[PDB]
């Protein structure tokens, strides 16, 4: 969740607290996260250190 | 793909057209602690990075021999050179790199080479320089020429202020030639940076 | 951006505060965290600016008592070029790895 | 580290290239669900209000955020100062469903009232642009809302985002500088 | 006990040295976590106020302690007393940003309004007195501080100190006796 | 016999009266290799070493309370200086040592302390300065007093030439008594070593 | 803790109710705990009681 942080359970079914999402097959469809997780972090080339 | 990158300290360089780096005279360094400084030297490794200097322009009406030298070490205003007023004796190598760049363009060739004990060179001695550790700058190949070269010297720990071991050299061996398309001419740098950095002997405050 | 016969040497560096001006001169700045690099057949270079300060965070805004830049400046110089007269340098700028932000603020004018 | 810029793949270089050591960070603070996660004011009022998160300010940190994103999805949290009671309708609903009471209707208690809606639109998300050259039989579709309220007069609304999903990211503008160097302001400090 | 005074090596010695008992002692009320546990007030206040807890008394019994350290953290909790809705605005933000509703602000609820609060200073320790031969581009920097509060008007302004933690101690004095002998007191008995 | 002798780098000072060394607020560093540095910092060893320093002449008219300071980091002519000009920001905790030689036969008591985040002291307070880090010097017992401290601060790395952490303070206690064989007046140095320097951000040259 | 006398267990969430302490590695760094447990507390010299 995000800015939300009650200890205790909600007092009202989750049907009616919220929406219900539904599917036709959340996932890690973060498309984002996996490119930037792919960015080349290297160096091109030959090293003399 | 020439693609080198050096690193030294906190700078680096990297070029897309390198031939190679030459090793002069060693491949190592001798031992820097010796019986001359008892147990007293230390190594300064905040001294170890690149620093710049001009070398000259290479023009189409240099000559064959056209030479340019930069004895070193040089005017440093940086931790090095505070450690040459701050120390009696040090010692250290150098890792040079030096630039001319224009175009593909371009012809001519230069020859950079790193000389030890630096002595004005008769024309015919120039034909030999080829003796000391060397590298070539050619248009139509490299922008850039790297050398590495060890401490050296009569005695194990030097004082720069009076004597200066190394002394980079660079001389046209065949005069730059350009065209329409070309560079009209081609400024030379060198990208210089020391190695292994000891110095031996503090030196009083001048208050 | 250049052609392929458009031939440059850059600098980039990194000046931390404490100096008054920013040098002008690559001598100068030589004696700073910077890199070098050529053109070539990778037309690419990407440098990172780090994070050096005395305090762990910093402020993403700057006070109107604020003289020089309170983080330092970055510059950017040309070493040569050959027949590089009027080509461009794209410069762009992202996140590094550890890049982070807190503190959330609703700040403009509304 | 050089690279083929033009293929447009991502660089991420670090400090070790020259020596440094990269760092642990932290990003909860820049969690979009977390960071949609506040009421926001809605400026524009009238006794009758079609909920419409692009009535939002675009300066704002929730507006601004939204309007960097194609396409969201969200549920909704209201609060809402009126007189008279409080009557909110779903998505789709005829303007005149407003009047009747058999339709969410919270009575009037001080001092003012919060609410829970869910999404209500009948596409599978929503969007901030929408590059119809008609979308009929800066114009966005009728059916991009979150349902209507009405009651005897609406003096405030906030509104806020819950389960916020963010889709496709597209500019987003800081102030723009006309000094020399930095925008520089008042940042507060003790006296 | 003898000692070499000079070395001013710490020598604590008991009764026990001309035949007493050392006794049980509890010194709950003197652990520096719940004694700087209590609400203070802060007495300088405006419509725009920023949190600086060096703003209390320097003889209340949180002021006085606080200033017998140099350095300390904690976290802070406050009660404001105002008209008109309460917003409160990080450490480091712009003045302007006091306006704007989407950073926390709290909606009027009488009598006032109890709220807990983070460190949010970018150091990570504060201190109470900061020699700076300058700390720019008794004037402690601007960064010491536990961000602003603004309302329509500001009454009252309590403040507290959750999880303390004090470093390097310093000088803490008592009333200044001109009376030969003792400072005396009405102390509270019954009538 | 009370004899130390304290070594920092190529420098030795060595006691015949030590008190033993009062450490400060800590017997150990914190670390010195946090977030803020990324990883650009390096210890310069070399500036680990004595400097000198005079502080007053203790003299019979100057009263309970007289007190001198001498902020830290002060004005140094060596490399330590020079660090602190190179660099935008450093860190290192201080070795102190002071000495107040007259002779047996003098009396009185000075109170050697270093204090964090200095401010002038009121009169009052000056009766709780103890609670610093601190060591006396009484002729009848000493002539050199030994304080060891951390570096400190609500910063990891700091900037010398905007705050100064730490500062050195000697007060009379008890004032200094002279009789037909003893010093008529005593002189008090301080002789100070900087210890574990750390170094970060390379400023540029001024040229 | 210090001042603080709930019995139940909060109803918010820790890392909304305090700030999150971090570290580069509480502990018994109480120097002046050590200090003052480390004062000389006997005797100096030969009794004769």
């Amino acid at each position: 969740s995000g800015n939300t942080g009650s200890i205790i359970n909600n007092y009202y079914m989750q049907q009616y607290q919220n929406s219900m999402s539904t599917q036709l097959g959340t996932q890690n469809n973060d498309w984002f996260s996996k490119l930037a997780s792919s960015a080349f972090t290297g160096l091109f080339g030959a090293l003399l250190a | 793909d020439r693609l080198l990158t050096t690193r030294n300290g906190h700078t680096t360089s990297t070029t897309q057209s390198s031939v190679g780096v030459t090793y002069g005279y060693s491949t190592e360094e001798d031992h820097v602690a010796g019986p001359n400084t008892s147990g007293l030297e230390t190594r300064v490794v905040q001294a170890e990075r690149f620093f710049k200097k001009f070398l000259f322009d290479w023009t189409t009406d240099k000559p064959f021999g056209y030479l340019t030298k930069l004895e070193l070490p040089t005017d440093h205003h940086g931790v090095f050179g505070h450690l040459v007023d701050s120390y009696a004796y040090m010692r250290n190598g150098w890792d040079v790199e030096v630039s001319a760049v224009g175009n593909q363009f371009n012809g001519g060739c230069l020859l950079v080479a790193m000389v030890p004990e630096w002595k004005a060179f008769d024309t015919r001695e120039k034909y030999q320089l080829t003796l000391f550790p060397h590298q070539f700058i050619s248009p139509r190949t490299n922008m850039t020429a790297h050398i590495t070269v060890p401490y050296l010297g009569v005695n194990r720990y030097d004082q720069y202020k009076k004597h200066k071991p190394w002394t980079l050299v660079v001389m046209v061996l065949s005069p730059l030639t350009v065209s329409n398309t070309a560079a009209p001419q081609i400024k030379v740098y060198a990208n210089i940076a020391p190695t292994y950095v000891h110095v031996a002997g503090e030196l009083p405050s001048k208050e | 951006t250049g052609s392929t016969d458009s031939k440059a040497r850059y600098m980039v560096a990194y000046i931390p505060p404490g100096v008054e001006t920013p040098p002008d001169t690559p001598e100068e700045a030589a004696h700073c965290i910077h890199a070098e690099w050529d053109t070539g057949l990778n037309s690419k270079f990407t440098f990172s600016i780090p994070y050096v300060s005395a305090a762990d965070y910093a402020y993403t805004a700057s006070d109107t008592a604020e003289t020089t830049n309170v983080q330092g400046w970055v510059c950017v110089y040309q070493i040569t070029h050959g027949k590089a007269e009027n080509d461009t340098l794209l410069v762009s700028a992202s996140a590094g790895k550890d890049f982070e932000l807190r503190l959330p603020i609703d700040p403009r004018t509304q | 580290t050089t690279t083929t810029g033009e293929s447009a793949d991502p660089v991420t270089t670090t400090v070790e290239n020259y020596g440094g050591d990269t760092q642990v960070q932290r990003r909860h603070h820049t969690d979009v669900g977390f960071i949609m996660d506040r009421f926001v004011k809605i400026n524009s009022l009238s006794p009758t209000h079609v909920i419409d998160l692009m009535q939002t300010h675009k300066h704002g940190i929730v507006g601004a955020l939204l309007r960097a994103a194609t396409y969201y999805f969200s549920d909704l949290e209201i609060v809402v100062r009126h007189d008279g009671n409080l009557t909110w309708v779903p998505n789709g609903a005829p303007e005149a469903a407003l009047s009747n009471t058999s339709n969410p209707t919270a009575y009037n208690k001080a001092p003012f009232t919060r609410l829970a809606l869910p999404y209500t639109a009948p596409h599978r998300v929503l969007a901030t642009v929408y590059d119809g050259t008609n979308k009929y039989s800066t114009q966005l579709p009728a059916s991009f809302n979150y349902g209507a309220i009405q009651a005897q007069a609406i003096h405030e609304l906030l509104v806020r985002m819950k389960r916020a999903e963010l889709y496709c990211p597209r500019p987003l503008l800081a102030i723009k500088v006309t000094s020399q160097d930095r925008y520089k302001q008042k940042i507060i400090a003790p006296a």
